[PDB]
RNA sequence: CGGCCAACUACGUGCCAGCAGCCGCGGUAAUACGUAGGGUCCGAGCGUUGUCCGGAAUUACUGGGCGUAAAGAGCUCGUAGGUGGUUUGUCGCGUUGUUCGUGAAAACUCACAGCUUAACUGUGGGCGUGCGGGCGAUACGGGCAGACUAGAGUACUGCAGGGGAGACUGGAAUUCCUGGUGUAGCGGUGGAAUGCGCAGAUAUCAGGAGGAACACCGGUGGCGAAGGCGGGUCUCUGGGCAGUAACUGACGCUGAGGAGCGAAAGCGUGGGGAGCGAACAGGAUUAGAUACCCUGGUAGUCCACGCCGUAAACGGUGGGUACUAGGUGUGGGUUUCCUUGGGAUCCGUGCCGUAGCUAACGCAUUAAGUACCCCGCCUGGGGAGUACGGCCGCAAGGCUAAAACUCAAAGGAAUUGACGGGGGCCCGCACAAGCGGCGGAGCAUGUGGAUUAAUUCGAUGCAACGCGAAGAACCUUAC
RNA sequence: AGCUCGUGUCGUGAGAUGUUGGGUUAAGUCCCGCAACGAGCGCAACCCUUGUCUCAUGUUGCCAGCACGUUAUGGUGGGGACUCGUGAGAGACUGCCGGGGUCAACUCGGAGGAAGGUGGGGAUGACGUCAAGUCAUCAUGCCCCUUAUGUCCAGGGCUUCACACAUGCUACAAUGGCCGGUACAAAGGGCUGCGAUGCCGUGAGGUGGAGCGAAUCCUUUCAAAGCCGGUCUCAGUUCGGAUCGGGGUCUGCAACUCGACCCCGUGAAGUCGGAGUCGCUAGUAAUCGCAGAUCAGCAACGCUGCGGUGAAUACGUUCCCG
């Protein structure tokens, strides 16, 4: 329908860097299933902890996996409780050791991972769709530094049958232009009637930074 | 040059065009010319030159005015109907095809010569002037 | 209009001065047919006023239903409208007309209560009376017969407008009930405003 | 315990069983069906059905309407009726003031008393909106008796006009006829064919007959009450307008029923019959034309004498009257000024435009504006301007005019789209200009269908069918 | 090449206006007007590749000027000159001149230049549509199975066939077939992989392992159509290869149902294809080979790419289609 393609795969050669970083002949399909095995095992405690970004640098056979969250006291809980649990059963999953490196994003929604996250958790969370949205931005259009924003969420909206898309912005949002520094990200509310897929583009600047 | 619909009626959305000319003319004596591409360059000479020659009294104005004086009620009939909506009072010229009950404060006159128009213009600066004088 | 109550860690509800009586009238989508479907918009009759018999009429354009009640509520702030009245009470009896809403707004006596239906109900109850006797007579609609009742409260005068428009001393105005009347609503007026300033 | 309309959740059946006052709920996640919890509203009751008033300004006296929504008789004349300019007098019938009589009791309303309270009952007022008698008033309506000239009508001087009827006559054109000249086609169409020709057509020239219609002037123009009216001339006759004010002195307006006029088609009797032409043939088109298009063609169209009475008889706007900014055309006529030009005026007919009005479009001194007088007419859509009955008619039919029943609408104006075998302007291997193919042959792949124990599952206009498969011997793999 | 919004105005309202008008554009591109003034998502631009040069640049790549090879060639000492490889940079902007333009946008010609006017091609799909596709990639709400609708294995099927459609490939021959000699690519691929010289076969291939995780080694120094020569003489043929028989090789536990390849024979339809219909406007069409992914093997004539040789025509919007 509207056949857009994901921008942070549109611009991952220009301007956004890749998440994992590494060289691999003849071992690329191992490191493939680790990294696969891996952000599973980083999905369920961390997405309730805060999760954005999973990066793994991977070095002569270490590993090294960074993870960018929104809260530094969730992700690191008792020091070595909370963290050395996660990281030793990565370090026993994959058959390497973790060099686990946590850190936080300066503004949380600014993120458009995070305020997806926010935007669907509070969605699943049985309030009014037009609010949480419209309180999505007006928070996020702010704040820092953040050109554009844009809201869309389909899917059994109040718990109705029919699935109506919803689209809400503010400022500028321009997907065609490749200098654009676009934070994009998808997530998905859990319902009881279903699944409410939520998409927010963020806009930050102009800015090449080449 | 031409009368913009909605001045006075709409102050909050041409009033940003003024501060967007004074970043223009701001960014003029900046000297930024080469270092951009000379389309913008030439597109920003169109949006000063456009913006400069349209736009010249509300570059001074900023303040939503008390009076309004009108040259030809008839031609100008969209700033003698936002200067009536606002409560505005109209100071004006009137031919014989004008209605005057639109005009609070009339002078009644021919428009079509440059020198009676021209004079009542002198009439009405210089009695501005002789409120300035006092104050 | 739906999830108002909420409690906000954010900077301001930036709730202040003119704490007015807003009456939302009517909602009604307004649908546009384009190609390939339906564009559904949002109309909302809002009315606005204070106690004392100021009166607003707002009419809201939006593709949400509190963001078309807050236009109205802006519209009709931009735009307010006098209503002379005796005590808590009308004037006198009129008729208004908006190209096809009558209503009829005749005063009676105190204690009888504001009864008159909705759209004239709305508009009478954020305004200063408390006991008149309306009726809206055609057109069967809201938007109309707010309109033909702000039309009918434009037809409104003082009874020392009319003692002007004449040229004539008051008593020689109106009879004398209703001098009566005015004696009565003053004297409330003072008895309450002098327990205001102590 | 959807919405109105105070009050919601689960289970059970999933276009069934049922619900419902209307809108409408039931197609395996119903707050609308059935049961459960829970809530709401009433309470010795609470729901249903029926009947009435209300809401219904939806028969509108108070208190509605008629350009297009339902609704202005086709148009006039006029009987009863309704309505009436200026002014003096008189009567006191309408109106009004006041007093008397009466409007039984009960009820109703106000106060009070009585029953433990209340309903209930009683006492005393008011109500009894009216009617009759006496006395008073005279502005307004009316009656009578008068007076007036602005409305109305008449006389006089002009003026414009397809107003009407009768009579006589004019030319161009079409058709036929006789006679020339003269040959093989003419006619007709999107393209053709029936058709007329080769026996002398069409073509052209001369003459003759006969009928009808009036080119140009001639149009957003004139006249008529409306239909309607244009060759000319003559005869008879109708209305309008202006000017003077000579006369009469309110004689005005409207008008239920009523009589008269009333396009076209049609009807009767008698004429006439060129062109056009329903019906009626043939031809063609087409699946099929009982149609459009073609060739022929009778009633009719024409006149005389009568019928009939209908139309988008339309300005979709009843008639009269007074008033309410203007601007510009054109038609008829009077006058002041420049000296035909301009002004002013009375009557007419158009275009634009304020105020005001309207649902909107629009109207807007030629009102759909502001008011008065009289008439017609409307009361949801169908059923139906139909039946029954009567009246008129030679007939066709017209006029007058229902009910059962049924629907939850049928309508008016404007808006956004889509659409058009509408208009304009544009583009694309869209056509044209080319080149190479597919459709026929053999095979390779995929699908339909039929097979099968199984032929796993998906994808069927463009946008499914060398597609999910970038690899079916076993594995894959679902059968 | 459009789709909207904010604020103002217009309208009782749905709504309008802006976004219509005059001109211009590949384009709501852009100017000039106009009760609108602005913004936003699109268009353009940013990015990759192709076209020219400059600077940097020397092995595994080039070889001019040098030296040495003799057999076989940059083969070897050597060299930065030419390529080429990949980094940075310049360069196309109606910038420069002539004419139309309202002295505005823009359009017709000229110069310079490798290139001229979005140079060529990509990547890039706005708001939405179609209840389009997919509960079999995955995730999933609800319903169903739980002694089977789970799961394990052998065998079979997904390849059946009187048919009908659809996309392709080989053809119907002389611009051709067959034999001999000979010249020129681009890109790619490679670990329990790619596998050379040599030897055994007619040939698939066998034996063997040089050498390479690869600008080096291997895919032969790479091609085929091309060119030179000979033969065939218009024919159901020296065209055409389907089919069928015999004989093999390789992969795999296993080629029966069901693999590919080679050898010998066999030698059918088919003589340019009815109505209809499809693709394509320049390195395009047409034709010629090459590599890759999937893969032990292959139904590959498929798909994705690479290069070779290389045309015709476009008068122009009447007609069909969007």
């Amino acid at each position: 329908m509207g056949q857009k393609i994901n921008p942070h795969g549109f611009r991952l050669g220009i301007t956004t860097e890749w998440k994992s970083r590494w060289y691999a002949d003849k071992q690329y399909k191992d490191y493939v299933k680790e990294d696969v095995a891996i952000r599973k095992l980083l999905a369920t405690g961390l997405e309730r902890a805060g999760i954005a970004d999973v990066e793994i640098e991977r070095t002569r056979d270490r590993v090294r996996v960074d993870i960018h969250t929104a809260r530094p006291g969730i992700v690191i809980g008792r020091r070595g409780t909370e963290a050395d649990r996660i990281r030793a059963d990565l370090e026993k999953l994959t058959g390497k050791q973790v060099q686990l490196n946590i850190l936080e994003v300066k503004n949380p929604e600014s993120q458009a991972q995070l305020v997806a996250q926010g935007v669907a958790e509070q969605l699943s969370n049985r309030v009014a769709f037009r609010r949480a949205m419209r309180k999505a931005i007006q928070s996020a259009m702010r704040q820092p530094n953040v050109k554009g924003i844009r809201v869309q969420c389909s899917g059994r909206l109040g718990g109705a049958e029919m699935s109506r898309s919803e689209f809400y912005r503010e400022g500028r949002v321009p997907l065609h232009t490749l200098r654009a520094d676009i934070d994009y990200g998808l997530y998905e509310a859990k319902t009881t009637f279903g699944r409410i897929g939520v998409k927010v583009w963020i806009y930050k600047g102009d800015i090449v930074g080449g | 040059q031409r009368w913009l619909g909605g001045m006075l009626t709409n102050f909050s959305t041409v009033h940003k065009r003024l501060q967007r000319l004074k970043e223009l003319e701001a960014m003029e004596q900046t000297g930024g010319f080469e270092g951009r591409t000379k389309k913008e360059i030439l597109m920003l000479t169109r949006e000063k030159n456009k913006l400069e020659r349209s736009l010249g009294g509300i570059r001074d104005m900023q303040k939503v005015p008390s009076a309004v004086w009108v040259v030809d009620t008839n031609k100008e009939h969209i700033a003698v109907g936002e200067a009536r909506k606002l409560g505005i009072p109209v100071i004006a010229i009137l031919d014989t095809n004008c209605d005057p009950d639109v005009v609070d404060y009339p002078i009644p006159g021919n428009d079509d010569a440059i020198r009676s128009a021209a004079l009542l213009t002198k009439v009405i600066a210089s009695a501005v002037a002789e409120g300035l004088q006092a104050r | 209009r739906g999830r108002r109550d909420d409690r906000g860690g954010r900077g301001r509800d930036g709730g202040d001065k003119s704490n007015y009586i807003e009456r939302v009238v009517s909602i009604n989508r307004v649908s546009k047919v384009v190609k390939g479907g339906r564009r559904f918009s949002f109309t909302a009759l809002v009315i606005v006023g204070d106690g004392k018999g100021m009166v607003g009429v707002g009419y809201g354009k939006a593709k949400e239903v509190p963001a078309a009640i807050a236009k109205g509520v802006e519209e009709a702030r931009k735009n307010f409208f006098r209503v002379p009245l005796i005590g808590s009470t009308i004037t006198h009896p009129v008729q208004g007309e908006a190209a096809a809403g009558v209503v009829m707004l005749r005063p009676a006596s105190p204690g009888t209560g504001v009864i008159a239906g909705g759209a004239a109900r709305a508009v009478l109850e954020c305004a200063g009376v408390h006991d008149i006797l309306a009726k809206s007579l055609g057109s069967d609609n809201a938007i109309n017969v707010v309109h033909a009742t702000v039309a009918a409260l434009k037809l409104l005068q003082r009874p020392e407008e009319v003692a002007a428009r004449r040229g004539l001393p008051i008593e020689d105005v109106a009879p004398a009930g209703m001098l009566k009347a005015r004696r009565e609503s003053e004297a409330l007026a003072a008895a309450a405003a002098r327990e205001g300033s102590a």
